[PDB]
């Protein structure tokens, strides 16, 4: 487990990274 | 009025007679020491070889006894191992020390006679922090 | 400064240990050298003396299969100098030359570099981090190594400084950007 | 339990207090002198049980 | 028409791409990725590594040291010290494993690459008209990490003592340090704290005051963090409305009047000392350690009167002795 | 890159979920012991 | 050192956050600091920024847009809305700094984060398992046995030379 | 004819001398004169660990291990009077000499097996009756095998022998009646056997090269996990002398 | 059916109150005078002694050294050699300083 | 092993060249405008 | 007794993953009209 | 190792109860304009 428990929480931060540098919701200029 | 003359009163020879040091001449024992031995014998212990210390007990147990001014002086004149024979001047700088490690070239009696004192005197000062390095401090 | 600080820290020749101090490595080797000698004299056999780690109390093989002092001193096996070379052989240290050719003088030189090592204290106090107040020397090689670094360092950040701004003169950004035509305001904003 | 030795003096086990999660077993009879202790370093062991 | 390379050279420098692939980037990315994915794996399944020379592998890891605070990437082994251990040396990847081989490869990479980030951190400073000294505030960063990965090693024998990458290894690496260099007794390490313990103190301010001075754009209907639609050239927060406060907290003249002389000061505090620290460690990698006052303070007869820093000595001598036990057979640690 | 039309609104009612919730929680009661074994 | 010793503070989740605050907060204090000094415009004459507009007059010195795309392309993600960037600068430190403060109460009742059960047990029965954790853990004993006595005078510590733990040769 | 430099960092300074190709004449002995061998050198080729099969009546196998330790596997420069006994044989003993050399290997699985390749004590006995060391002559004898680590080696948690923490200190009130295995670290000693077979000699010099074997036991690791069996073979070398 | 610490159990005998001419590290010979430097080297460079007197034997002794030996004899002692106590050239540098 | 060495070097090289040769032509001009 | 240390973990999850799924699609529904 | 057979449930959940909470308040949000 744990060994896995640890890898996952990680392989996630990588997800949540991919999601914020590409699905960033564009800053609008008004 | 802390380091009394009766403490600077040490054994100079074997017989048991005694000599007193000046609040002055003591200083020199130190100043000289650091110049001449610091490298090693710091805190009262030989760094080149930790099995040998400068404590009083030890000295007296040395041979020739080295628990007195003339004795340590002997040393500073002719260095030899604990227990009799084996002249180690060719290694341990000592007045013999063929000017090798010149730190020795200058010193004179006024000097060796003092250093020595700095040796028997120190322990009386430092409990025995004089002999055991590191563990105390 | 860097390619400098290094020269003093390591080099034995253009930086004779006799005028400056004993190069760090030279110090570490002085240690073993000493106690190897202090010990062989007590009647021990460094050749076969088995370490406590099980590696080699005074000597051990190197990734090259050569002989080099043991313990931790292995960290400095590449080091070389006049007081050891003769006490050296064809495959690294030589068990023969190391047993009797051990000429008298070397033991002491090998000693001096032990007592006097490239370690000290800001307020000049020679000895490991926690030594009583007595010797007070701090190696020159230690002093030139540190000094220069701080300088050669800053400089690198000093080159950034200008080489980066001076890139803005021949560009005119140096003074900021123009309140009316900011170059990013005319770019297909990626999102 | 009271510890004694050849002599028979009643030694006393110095205890472990708050902070320490580990302690070295040191035996001091009354008056407070060290009279026995399990030594981490065995070679120059003087008081060792 | 321009040939195909003249294109490449525009693609790599195009101010358009999602994330700039500046020239520096051409060595940054390839490097950075090498490292990461390597580390990322050997942080999972890291065969038992043997840092210090003695053959007694200490491998914290997951597929062994099943934990996050525990495991880390263990250093190179004295054995092959300051020597370059190129994966392609180990007569067996299993050998390149025993001897911390994975460490290096990663370190040199993340090192040089960070240098690349350092640079390609200005490539836009130019590729986009604006002051170049952003990358310069990144000096304090890099340098440091360099000081704790390269300098100390070159300084001493081998990388064996180079900030093991992993939570707890940090601490080990640290505690050792404090015990071989009175680095807490440094007027340098002071300067890391000095500023770091400042930026924290100041980040709280400018962040404080600024937020402490916002016009009035919503009235708790929703939030107050909307008092700024992005791009507007106005300044959601009031400058003098702001100073009026701090000037009123600590006597005037003491609170900042000019806004640009403010924000600068914010790189001023951090970077200035964070550099020093970076130097401090980098300084001691040559053995010019923190202050030595052991015993210093004396008595008349000569009894030793204790300096606070004398205590500090025991909590040092303590760690001093135990660290790297059974790894050195002599009395003086010269590294 | 013009928006997408094939993007109808996502459908779910305040009672459909309840019918689902019941079925889901109870499904568990049953199937749960057979997990604890 | 005291704490590193008998408390092993450095291993606490909390304190490891205080660290998070006191570091990032500084990172911010500078990321933004020089993020500013290198964004603003030429709204003054000379080659120095001190005379540059203010005090509160013309609006904004740094274009939060020209700087934006700088990071959104370098480090991937940047800001928008200086309103939050000024309230996230507050959080970071004031925040993390509070964290530790909790953990610290935990040290009052010695109720600290010292051991990792899963570890000592796997260590106990295996002279071949060593993690930094254990290494660090040995330091403590050292930085304690040598300390305590001359540090806690009132608990008359009597420490024989043997008893005292310490590596081989040192 | 070659300096410490030529070889520094080569990857042969760990390799014994190669007795010049073509030269099988042997070295004559006396009994009127006593001989000694300047240097004994034992260079290996491969190490083999005997697999401990779970099953019983299906004989132990000798699998191959890969040299994990960076090349540090040789014992060069050894000696201890080469005597001739009222027989015909030569009995070579030993004295000084770098005979230990802790090395490790990785067994087939994920396992790590360490040992200390030694010949400490070694007693060489040649074929019952020889006059000149004729190719294929031998020596097969014994040697002691200490422990992979002196009495002072301190394991992860405090513990050890010569001077280590007493018995697992991280856990206080946990029953130890079980940990005893690791609490008390005893230091073991057992002997092993080598065996030299010659295959080249310069009757003029005395340079006798060849192959060898040795079956000593892996690491006892003080009170831990019963050792493993290791066969080791390689080339060797020694050069006689009056 | 139990295992015991080999070293410290010796502390309950001769070695651990006097000097075991057959094990004790060489550096305990400073403990008395006229013994260290040489005699010490000899006492050990010679094999274990089946009896405390066998010392005076050692081939090469000057009646003076044969003497010192006699008057310090009363301090010497011997017991089973001990593999873990003197293998690793510990007898000389038992790995341990000040 | 040795076979990998070169592969690795090549790559390294292929790039630096890209870094050096690249940073050369069309650079001191790589910005918005030169005033 | 002697239960599967994780039987509970499976029941707990299997009662959240699927369940939450609805406490997700539902909520977004009531907000079809700017509501909680 | 010999961890806490329930370190899991403890972990995993603490990364779902809170987490899923956002996926909830957030999701209803894009529905503020008849969308998924
Ligand atoms: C191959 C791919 C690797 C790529 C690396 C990627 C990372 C790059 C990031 C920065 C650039 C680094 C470039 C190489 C750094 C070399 C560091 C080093 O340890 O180099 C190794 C050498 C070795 O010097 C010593 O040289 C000694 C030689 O003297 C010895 O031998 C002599 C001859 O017999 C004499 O006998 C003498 O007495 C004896 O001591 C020994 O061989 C030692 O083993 C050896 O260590 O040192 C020196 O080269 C010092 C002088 C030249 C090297 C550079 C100087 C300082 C550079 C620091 C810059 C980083 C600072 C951080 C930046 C901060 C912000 C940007
Ligand atoms: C007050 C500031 C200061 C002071 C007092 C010194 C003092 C010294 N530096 Mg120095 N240095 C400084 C700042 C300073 N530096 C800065 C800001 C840098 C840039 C990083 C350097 C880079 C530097 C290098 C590379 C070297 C020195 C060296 C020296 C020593 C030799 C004196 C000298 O070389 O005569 C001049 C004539 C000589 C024959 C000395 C050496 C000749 C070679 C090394 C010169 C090669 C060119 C070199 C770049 C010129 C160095 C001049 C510079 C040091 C002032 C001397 C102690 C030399 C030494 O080795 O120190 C360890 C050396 O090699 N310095
Ligand atoms: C490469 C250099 C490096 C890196 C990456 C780290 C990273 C870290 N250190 Mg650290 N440290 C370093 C050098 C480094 N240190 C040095 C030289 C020292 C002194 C010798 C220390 C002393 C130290 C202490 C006392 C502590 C840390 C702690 C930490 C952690 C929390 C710090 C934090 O809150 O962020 C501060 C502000 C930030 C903006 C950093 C957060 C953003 C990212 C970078 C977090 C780290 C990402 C991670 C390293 C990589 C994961 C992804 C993968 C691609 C690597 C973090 C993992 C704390 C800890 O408990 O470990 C977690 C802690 O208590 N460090
Ligand atoms: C290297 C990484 C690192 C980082 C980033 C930190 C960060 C921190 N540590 Mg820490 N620590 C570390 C490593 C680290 N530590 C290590 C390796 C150890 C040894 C194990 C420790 C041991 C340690 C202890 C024992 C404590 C900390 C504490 C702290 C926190 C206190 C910071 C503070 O605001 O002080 C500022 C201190 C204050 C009291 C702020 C108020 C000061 C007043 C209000 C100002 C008055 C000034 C006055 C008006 C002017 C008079 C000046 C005069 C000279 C004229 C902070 C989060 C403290 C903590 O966690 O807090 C609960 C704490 O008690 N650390
Ligand atoms: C540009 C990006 C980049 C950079 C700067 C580096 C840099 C580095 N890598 Mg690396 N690497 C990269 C991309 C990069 N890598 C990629 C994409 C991969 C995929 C595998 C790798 C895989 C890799 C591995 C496995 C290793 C490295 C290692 C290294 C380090 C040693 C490099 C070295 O030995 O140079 C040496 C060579 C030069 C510096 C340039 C020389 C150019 C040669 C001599 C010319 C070509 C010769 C050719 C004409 C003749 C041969 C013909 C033949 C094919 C028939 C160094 C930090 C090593 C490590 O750091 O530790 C060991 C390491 O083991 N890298
Ligand atoms: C309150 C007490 C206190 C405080 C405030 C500090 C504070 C500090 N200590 Mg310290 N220390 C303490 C007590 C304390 N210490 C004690 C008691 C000890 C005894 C061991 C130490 C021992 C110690 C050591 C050995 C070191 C420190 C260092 C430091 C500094 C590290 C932070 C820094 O300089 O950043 C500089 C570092 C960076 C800017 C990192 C570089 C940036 C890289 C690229 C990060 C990588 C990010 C990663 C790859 C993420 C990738 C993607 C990600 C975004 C997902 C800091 C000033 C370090 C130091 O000062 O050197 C710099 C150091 O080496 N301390
Ligand atoms: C609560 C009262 C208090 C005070 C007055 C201080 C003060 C200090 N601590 Mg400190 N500290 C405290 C509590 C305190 N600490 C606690 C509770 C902990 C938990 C561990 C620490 C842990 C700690 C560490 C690890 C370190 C310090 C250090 C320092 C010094 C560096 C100052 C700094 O960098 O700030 C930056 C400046 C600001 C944040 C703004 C105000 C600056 C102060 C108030 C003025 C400093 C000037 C000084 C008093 C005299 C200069 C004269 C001149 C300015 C006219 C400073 C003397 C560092 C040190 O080595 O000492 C120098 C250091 O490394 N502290
Ligand atoms: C330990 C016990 C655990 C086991 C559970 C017990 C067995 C439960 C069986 C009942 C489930 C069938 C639901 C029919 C679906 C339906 O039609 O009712 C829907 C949801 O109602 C429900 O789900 C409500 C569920 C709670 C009812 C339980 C009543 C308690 C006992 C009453 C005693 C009175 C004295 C509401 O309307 C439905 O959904 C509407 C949309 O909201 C649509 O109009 C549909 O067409 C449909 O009408
Ligand atoms: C208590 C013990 C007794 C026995 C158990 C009692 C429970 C019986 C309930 C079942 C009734 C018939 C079958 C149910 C179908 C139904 O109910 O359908 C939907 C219900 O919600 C639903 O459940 C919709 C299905 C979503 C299930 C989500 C859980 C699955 C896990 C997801 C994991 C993702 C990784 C709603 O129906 C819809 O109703 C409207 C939409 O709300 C539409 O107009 C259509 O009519 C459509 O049919
Ligand atoms: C093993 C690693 C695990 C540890 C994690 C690593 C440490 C992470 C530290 C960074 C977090 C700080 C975020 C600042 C908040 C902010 O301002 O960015 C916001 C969210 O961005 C984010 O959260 C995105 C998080 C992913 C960024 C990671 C980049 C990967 C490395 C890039 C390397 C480039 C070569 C987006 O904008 C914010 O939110 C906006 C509303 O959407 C408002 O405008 C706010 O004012 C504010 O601007
Ligand atoms: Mn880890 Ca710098 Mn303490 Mn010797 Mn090694
Ligand atoms: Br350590
Ligand atoms: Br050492
Ligand atoms: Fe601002």
């Amino acid at each position: 487990m744990e060994t896995i428990t640890y890898v996952f929480i990680f392989a996630c931060i990588i997800a949540l990274f991919f999601f914020a540098i590409f699905f960033r919701e564009p800053p609008r200029i008004t | 009025a802390e380091l009394t003359p009766e403490v600077l009163t040490v054994p100079l020879n074997s017989e048991g007679k005694t000599i007193t040091l000046t609040e002055k001449q003591y200083l020199e024992g130190k100043r000289l020491f650091q110049y001449a031995c610091a490298s090693c014998h710091v805190g009262g212990i030989t760094k080149t070889n930790p099995s040998l210390d400068l404590r009083t007990e030890t000295l007296a147990l040395a041979t020739p006894p080295r628990d007195n001014i003339e004795g340590l002086v002997d040393y500073m004149k002719n260095p030899t191992t604990y227990d009799g024979e084996q002249e180690i001047a060719e290694v341990h700088p000592s007045l013999r020390s063929a000017d090798i490690f010149p730190k020795m070239r200058n010193l004179t009696e006024k000097d060796l006679v003092a250093i020595a004192g700095h040796i028997l005197v120190e322990p009386k000062i430092l409990g025995d922090k004089w002999g055991g390095g590191k563990v105390y401090y | 400064g860097f390619i400098a600080t290094c020269f003093v820290w390591f080099n034995n020749t253009v930086y004779p240990s006799e005028f400056y101090g004993p190069t760090g490595p030279e110090a570490s080797q002085a240690q073993a050298m000493t106690f190897l000698i202090r010990d062989q004299k007590l009647g021990a056999n460094v050749g076969s003396a088995q370490g406590p780690t099980g590696l080699g109390k005074y000597l051990m093989r190197s990734p090259t299969g050569e002989i080099i002092f043991g313990g931790e001193t292995m960290r400095f096996w590449d080091f070389r100098g006049p007081w050891l070379e003769p006490l050296r052989g064809p495959n690294g240290l030589d068990l023969n030359k190391i047993k009797n050719d051990i000429q008298p003088w070397q033991e002491r030189r090998a000693a001096e570099y032990m007592t006097h090592a490239p370690l000290g204290s800001l307020n000049s106090v020679g000895g490991v981090a926690t030594e009583i107040n007595s010797v007070n020397f701090v190696s020159p090689r230690s002093w030139l190594a540190t000094s220069h670094f701080v300088l050669a360092f800053f400089f690198l950040v000093g080159h950034l400084w200008h080489a980066g701004r001076a890139r803005a003169a021949a560009a005119g950004f140096e003074k900021g950007i123009d309140r009316e035509s900011e170059p990013v305001l005319s770019m297909p904003s990626l999102d | 339990a009271v510890f004694r030795n050849k002599e028979g003096e009643e030694l006393f086990v110095r205890r472990m207090p708050a902070f320490f999660e580990s302690f070295p077993v040191i035996l001091t009879d009354k008056n407070g002198v060290v009279k026995a202790d399990i030594p981490f370093r065995r070679a120059e062991s003087k008081y060792s049980f | 028409s321009a040939n195909l390379w003249e294109r490449f050279c525009n693609w790599v420098t195009s101010t358009d791409n999602r994330l700039y692939v500046g020239w520096f980037g051409v060595i940054m990315i390839p490097t950075l990725l090498a490292a990461t994915i390597c580390f990322v794996i050997a942080f999972i399944a890291a065969p038992p590594v043997d840092i210090d020379g003695i053959r007694e592998p200490v491998s914290g890891s997951l597929l062994y040291g099943n934990n996050i605070i525990t495991g880390a990437v263990v250093p190179s082994s004295n054995a092959i010290g300051l020597h370059f251990y190129p994966i392609w040396e180990a007569a067996s990847l299993d050998e390149w494993l025993y001897n911390g081989g994975p460490y290096q490869l990663i370190i040199f990479h993340f090192l040089l690459g960070a240098s690349c980030y350092m640079g390609r951190q200005w490539e836009l400073s130019y590729r986009l008209g604006m002051r170049p000294w952003i990358c310069v505030a990144y000096s304090a960063p890099l340098a440091s990490a360099f000081a704790v990965f390269l300098i100390y090693p070159i300084g001493q024998g081998s990388f064996s003592d180079g900030m093991p990458l992993g939570i707890s290894g940090t601490f080990n690496f640290m505690i050792v340090f404090q015990a071989e260099h009175n680095i807490l007794m440094h007027p340098f390490h002071q300067l890391g704290v000095a500023g770091v313990f400042g930026g924290a103190l100041f980040c709280a301010m400018h962040g404080s005051l600024v937020t402490s001075s916002l016009i009035r754009e919503t009235t708790e209907t929703e939030s107050a963090n909307y008092g700024y639609k992005f791009g507007q050239e106005e300044e959601t927060y009031n400058i003098v409305a702001a100073h009026g406060y701090f000037g009123r907290l600590i006597f005037q003249y003491a609170s900042f009047n000019n806004s640009r002389s403010l924000h600068f000061f914010l790189a001023a505090w951090r970077v200035v000392g964070v550099w020093f620290a970076a130097l401090g460690i980098s300084t001691m990698a040559f053995n010019l350690n923190g202050f030595n006052f052991n015993h210093s303070v004396i008595d008349a007869k000569g009894n030793v009167i204790n300096t606070w820093a004398d205590i500090i000595n025991r909590a040092n001598l303590g760690m001093e002795v135990m660290h790297e036990r059974n790894a050195h057979n002599f009395p003086l640690d010269l590294a | 890159m013009e928006p997408n039309p094939n993007r109808q609104p996502v459908e779910l009612n305040r009672t459909s979920l309840y019918l689902g919730l019941l079925l889901i929680l109870v499904l568990a009661l049953l199937f749960s012991s057979y997990f604890f074994n | 050192l005291f704490f590193q010793g008998f408390h092993n503070w450095t291993l606490n989740p909390f304190h490891m956050m205080g660290v998070a605050g006191v570091l990032g907060g500084a990172l911010l204090c500078a990321i933004h600091g020089a993020t500013v000094e290198n964004t603003l415009f030429q709204d003054g004459e000379g080659a120095s920024t001190f005379r540059a507009f203010n005090p509160t007059q013309a609006e904004e010195t740094y274009s939060m847009v020209t700087a934006n795309r700088f990071w959104s392309q370098i480090f991937g993600i940047a800001f928008s809305n200086k309103r939050w960037l000024h309230f996230f600068m507050l959080f970071v430190p004031v925040t993390g700094l509070w964290m530790s403060a909790i953990g610290v109460v935990g040290l009052a009742l010695n109720l600290r984060s010292y051991d990792f059960i899963s570890q000592e047990i796997r260590a106990a029965e295996d002279p071949e398992f060593e993690t930094f954790y254990t290494k660090n853990l040995l330091l403590n004993e050292g930085i304690r046995a040598w300390m305590a006595p001359q540090d806690q005078p009132h608990e008359n510590f009597v420490f024989p030379e043997e008893v005292l733990p310490r590596g081989n040769a040192l | 004819t070659l300096t410490y430099d030529d070889i520094v960092g080569t990857g042969l300074a760990n390799k014994c001398p190669t007795l010049d190709d073509t030269a099988r004449g042997a070295y004559p002995i006396d009994s009127s004169q006593t001989y000694r061998i300047a240097r004994l050198c034992l260079q290996p080729t491969t190490f083999l660990v005997k697999e401990e099969p779970k099953n019983k009546r299906q004989e132990a196998e000798f699998v191959p291990t890969k040299l994990v330790t960076r090349e540090t596997t040789s014992l060069d420069q050894i000696q201890g009077e080469l005597k001739v006994n009222s027989d015909g044989s030569l009995t070579f003993v030993e004295e000084d000499g770098i005979d230990f050399q802790p090395v490790t290997v990785q067994m087939a699985g994920g396992e790590r097996i360490p040992l200390l390749f030694t010949v400490k004590n070694l007693v060489a006995s040649t074929q019952p009756n020889v006059t000149s060391i004729t190719t294929s002559t031998d020596f097969k004898g014994e040697f002691n095998v200490p422990s992979y680590r002196t009495a002072n080696f301190l394991d992860p948690k405090g513990r050890g022998l010569a001077s280590g923490y007493d018995s697992a200190i991280a856990l206080p009130q946990a029953k130890e009646e079980e940990l005893a295995r690791a609490n008390v670290k005893r230091f073991s000693l057992t002997k092993g056997q080598i065996s030299l077979n010659v295959a080249k000699v310069d009757g003029r010099t005395g340079e006798i090269a060849g192959t060898f074997e040795s079956e000593q036991l892996s690491d006892d690791d003080m009170g831990a996990h019963e050792p493993h069996e290791v066969k080791i073979q390689g080339v060797f070398y020694a050069s006689i002398e009056p | 059916e139990e295992l015991v610490n080999v070293v410290d159990e010796k502390l309950g005998t001769a070695y651990g109150e006097k000097i075991d001419l057959n094990n004790t590290n060489i550096a305990a010979f400073i403990q008395y005078r006229g013994l260290y430097p040489t005699l010490a080297k000899l006492i050990v460079k010679n094999a274990p002694y089946e009896s405390v007197e066998d010392v005076l034997n050692i081939p090469g002794l000057t009646e003076r050294q044969k003497q010192i030996l006699r008057e310090n004899l009363e301090h010497f002692t011997v017991t089973e050699v001990e593999t873990a106590l003197v293998e690793g050239g510990d007898r000389y540098n038992n790995g341990l300083y000040k | 092993m040795e076979t990998l060495k070169i592969t690795v070097y090549i790559v390294v090289t292929f790039f630096v060249l890209l870094f050096v040769f690249g940073f050369l032509s069309g650079d001191p001009a790589r910005n918005p405008k030169r005033k | 007794m002697e239960v599967n240390q994780l039987g509970f973990i499976a029941t707990a999850l299997f009662v959240l993953v699927p369940s939450v799924f609805l406490i997700i699609l539902y909520v977004q529904t009531e907000s079809q009209q700017k509501s909680s």
